[PDB]
């Protein structure tokens, strides 16, 4: 009789590489380089029409970022302006704040303004046609009597956590504005805390019309750790908060700006949620999570079968 | 559907052998594992062997790794398991349990991927290893705007019981406890109602108690006394 | 592969042997049939596998780390942190390439090894009723039906009792 | 060959609440681990497998997560229904092993209502006594029973048992068996349960004195 030993092989063998050689065949072999996304960022946070900037001032259009937490806040392109024209001198860095702290937690505080009039609104900020403002700022105007008396105001922190307080200069068009607004010309606001502080005169000339204004805001922002003060000083033009943000003791969290829609996925790079049962992937070396390693190569076959030898 | 039945076991002398069959029904083409897991009332679970395509598995628990042996019948669609040499401890509820494993593993369809874990359980074959069967006796809890009365069932194994009220017209407030096991290795439990005092003169309470295992029927009425 | 099996003295693969990796083909008074080894098959699939746990679904949790893409030229801190994240991507791009090159060298020794020791089991089994023709087949020196075929397969073929009979036929003229 | 350690042994969560459960397992474990809910008088059914792949069609409320020695479960918005026993099990070391349990509880702070039942005179001519104390529909679970004859402090001879918290009203009852020869019972006068528990401000006791009703 004959007893004859031997093993499988396959017609659709896959090519793997070794030690000693380029391309061999194999019966069979996984994929180890995920190599593509679903396009989608699967804790999120949709700005919609807000970006995280006017997300923070409170601006119209907004309210649905009120207490928001997030891992990654997805910030888009098509976002835009609905309130007074603004800049933000540190704009980047006031951002990666915000971003980086992960959350809307605001905390309202009543200051105890002296004479003047509060709660200034514009036509460039309206809500259901009504003149409104950023519902996080309050501007603070002469009084009926035509009177800027100097403010002079401290909130004290010993609560366990650091405080972010938003505050804005406004720079008047003409010098009829600054007058008409805040009578004393110059105005001028000093924010302090024990160790820091900023000082701003406001810069009076025309602008380019946005949404009607010639005017600006600058804003600006103080932290206030535990054990420390924030005092306010004004002869005008300052456009005051009405309280702080919480800011976490860890940081953890970021911002993603794109126009991708919005699933359950542990890793997240810019181009969308990847799976993570590959060690390696391809996508994107940003990523989020429980991830695979980024690698260059676009592909790494592992035999999981024996040579295929076929005939 | 993907449900398993297990027949079989019972009550069985230390020393002896006994095999329970799992009748694996349903979507399972069996070319998959499966598994026994084993527990007693009062104790967790214990995963207990395995079974992998052919004569695979091989794979028993430590504390049954000389005792039992587990077959598999796949033309019949059945899966056994030879338990010999039965000591006291090994009283539980064998479970007969489904095996799924990630689909990157069990490379080759019938093989054993050695990582599974139990999706779909079955409903359990209580075998209890020992040495006699006793009816229980049954004992008024009598009733002395709400009170409550009821019936002792003391003395029987193995468990269970089952216990009704008024044939099971009375239902509002019935409690029936677990049983607790005595020191003489027989069970002990209590079913009580609370009804409205003012009942207790026109209305009649009976407890019905069914110990199967013995085939023993008791109705006690239980008076006020 | 190192044992010389696969792509060795075995000519080529079965793609008719779909129940395993590794088996057995005869040819006797009853026909000609093909079974496989299950043993040897699920040594080889166990292995495998083995590999795939170290490598499968284990990947580990970052979170904030440094920033990887700049829209404004900075000079020296940002040409670190370039650097930094260059350097750590052609290190585990090298890891990435050499575990793959190595696993698979491995992979290919081990399925041959397998094939091997199946082969050289089989051979002590027969002990004097076969010789080796040298392409994984034996010539089996005696009468064997299936069920003797079958007794090899699963290990209990006795060798006593066709002894005679096979001397008789090897040492001959 | 591995075991694992689940924390605690029982815990007491309101319903709504998130009810975080703990896994330990020496050695390291990561790629197998799975979840289960056995309710009473039901086989265990699969919830997580894995680490944080859940099973097919189970709520989204079921959370996992962990790696290699520290895993958790937890349950976003709890439901009466999810009284069950919760378990995790392992890969591999061929053998996997299960975990030991955790209970989950699901109301107001409710003292038991106590009633004593004497030994029936059916059971006294069988030779024993069974003087039953019962604790109805109280919660927490904690609760303390003494039994007194004539004051004396009995050790050794009584046994409780305690029901699976009540679907229809989140409580516990618990009933007190002690056990006497009839020669003994015969011999005492006054049976006594002492009951402890968190409603009540003072311990209650049910007591009668044998022979008088």
């Amino acid at each position: 009789a004959t007893l004859c030993l031997g093993h499988h092989a396959v017609p659709n063998g896959t090519i793997v590489k070794t030690i000693t050689n380029d391309r061999i065949e194999v019966t069979n072999a996984t994929e180890l380089v995920q190599n593509s996304s679903i396009g989608e960022i699967c804790r999120l946070v949709d700005g919609q029409t807000c970006d995280i900037i006017n997300g923070a001032l409170g601006s119209p259009g907004c309210d649905h970022l009120n207490g928001a937490e997030w891992d990654v806040f997805i910030e888009r392109p098509n976002a835009v302006d609905t309130c007074y024209p603004f800049d933000v001198p540190e704009y980047q860095s006031l951002r990666s704040i915000l971003a980086n702290n992960g959350k809307f937690e605001f905390i309202a505080e009543e200051f105890q303004w002296n004479t003047v009039k509060q709660n200034g609104k514009s036509g460039a900020c309206k809500r259901a046609n009504v003149d409104d403002f950023f519902n996080r700022l309050n501007w603070l105007v002469k009084s009926d009597g035509n009177a800027y008396p100097l403010q002079n105001l401290t909130k004290i922190n010993n609560g366990d956590y650091a405080r972010l307080y938003i505050w804005g200069v406004h720079h008047p068009s003409t010098s009829t504005e600054q007058t008409n607004l805040y009578k004393n010309n110059p105005g001028g606001v000093t924010v302090s805390t024990k160790t820091s502080q900023t000082s701003v005169v406001p810069d009076i000339g025309s602008r380019p019309l946005v949404r009607e204004q010639s005017g600006r805001v600058s804003f600006y922002w103080t932290i206030v750790e535990p054990g420390d003060l924030i005092v306010f000083n004004t002869i005008g033009n300052l456009i005051a908060p009405r309280g702080h943000y919480k800011l976490n003791n860890q940081k953890k969290s970021t911002i993603l700006n794109t126009a991708i829609p919005i699933c359950k996925s542990e890793c997240i790079t810019p181009n969308g949620s990847i799976p993570n049962d590959k060690p390696f992937q391809n996508v994107n070396r940003i990523t989020y999570g429980a991830c695979p390693r980024y690698v260059k190569h676009s592909t790494l076959k592992l035999a999981t079968g024996m040579r295929n030898v076929p005939e | 559907e993907v449900q398993l039945l297990e027949s079989g076991g019972g009550l069985v002398q230390p020393g002896e052998s006994l095999r329970v069959s799992c009748a694996a029904s349903g979507f399972t083409f069996r070319d998959s594992a499966l598994s026994w897991v084993r527990q007693a009332p009062g104790k967790g679970l214990e995963w207990v062997s395995a079974i992998s395509g052919n004569g695979g598995a091989t794979y028993y628990a430590d504390t049954v790794k000389g005792r039992f042996t587990i077959s598999r019948d796949n033309s019949q669609t059945t899966l056994y398991l030879q338990m010999n040499s039965l000591r006291a401890d090994d009283t539980a509820t064998y479970y007969c349990a489904k095996d799924e494993s990630p689909p990157i593993y069990n490379l080759m369809p019938g093989y054993y991927s050695t990582y599974y874990y139990m999706d779909v359980w079955g409903k359990g074959t209580t075998v209890t290893v020992s040495s006699s069967t006793k009816g229980p006796s049954v004992f008024p809890l009598a009733p002395s705007g709400t009170a409550a009365l009821g019936c002792l069932v003391k003395d029987y194994f193995p468990e269970p019981v089952t216990v009704s009220w008024n044939s099971g017209a009375l239902t509002s407030g019935v409690h029936t406890f677990p049983a607790v096991l005595q020191s003489s290795g027989l069970y002990s439990l209590s079913s009580v109602v609370t009804v409205p005092s003012s009942s207790l003169g026109t209305q009649t309470y009976i407890c019905n108690v069914n110990h199967k295992p013995s085939n023993t029927k008791v109705d006690k009425r239980v008076e006020p006394k | 592969g190192i044992f010389g099996a696969i792509a060795g003295f075995i000519e080529n693969g079965w793609e008719g042997m779909v129940d395993g990796w590794y088996g057995f083909r005869h040819q006797n008074s009853e026909g000609r049939g093909q079974a496989a080894d299950l043993k040897s098959t699920q040594a080889a699939i166990d292995q495998i596998n083995g590999k795939l746990n170290r490598l499968i679904g284990k990947t580990n949790e970052k979170f904030h780390q440094i920033e990887k893409e700049f829209s404004e030229v900075e000079g020296r801190i940002q040409d670190l942190e370039k650097y930094v994240e260059d350097t750590k991507i052609d290190l585990w791009s090298y890891n990435a390439e050499l575990l793959v090159a190595l696993e698979n060298q491995h992979t290919i020794d081990l399925t041959d090894s397998e094939m091997n020791k199946l082969f050289e089991k089989t051979k002590k089994q027969l002990r004097e009723n076969a010789e080796d023709m040298g392409n994984g087949c034996f010539k089996i020196y005696h009468k064997c039906d299936n069920a003797c075929i079958g007794s090899i397969r699963n290990g209990t073929y006795d060798h006593n009792v066709y002894r005679d009979e096979a001397l008789n036929n090897r040492f001959q003229i | 060959e591995i075991v694992m350690t689940q924390s605690p042994v029982t815990l007491s969560v309101s319903p709504g609440e998130t009810a975080t459960l703990s896994c330990r397992a020496s050695q390291s474990v990561r790629s197998n681990l799975a979840w289960y809910q056995q309710k009473p008088g039901q086989a265990p059914r699969l919830l997580i497998y894995g680490a944080s792949t859940r099973a097919t069609d189970i709520p989204a409320r079921f959370s996992g997560s962990g790696s290699g020695t520290e895993f958790t479960l937890s349950i976003s918005s709890l439901q009466s229904d999810d009284f069950a026993v919760y378990y995790c099990q392992q890969y591999n070391h061929w053998l996997r092993t299960f975990g030991q349990g955790t209970k989950l509880e699901i109301r107001t702070v409710a003292a038991p209502s106590v009633f004593i039942f004497p030994p029936s005179d059916e059971q006294l001519k069988s030779g024993t006594a069974s003087v039953v104390c019962l604790l109805n529909n109280f919660y927490p679970r904690e609760a303390k029973v003494q039994w007194k004859v004539d004051n004396a402090l009995q050790s050794g001879n009584s046994q409780e048992s305690v029901t699976e918290q009540d679907s229809k009203d989140s409580t516990y009852s618990l009933s007190s068996t002690l056990t006497l020869s009839k020669a003994d019972y015969e011999k005492h006068k006054v049976y006594a349960c002492e009951v402890t528990h968190q409603g009540l401000s003072s311990p209650v006791t049910k007591s009668f004195n044998r022979g008088e009703c």
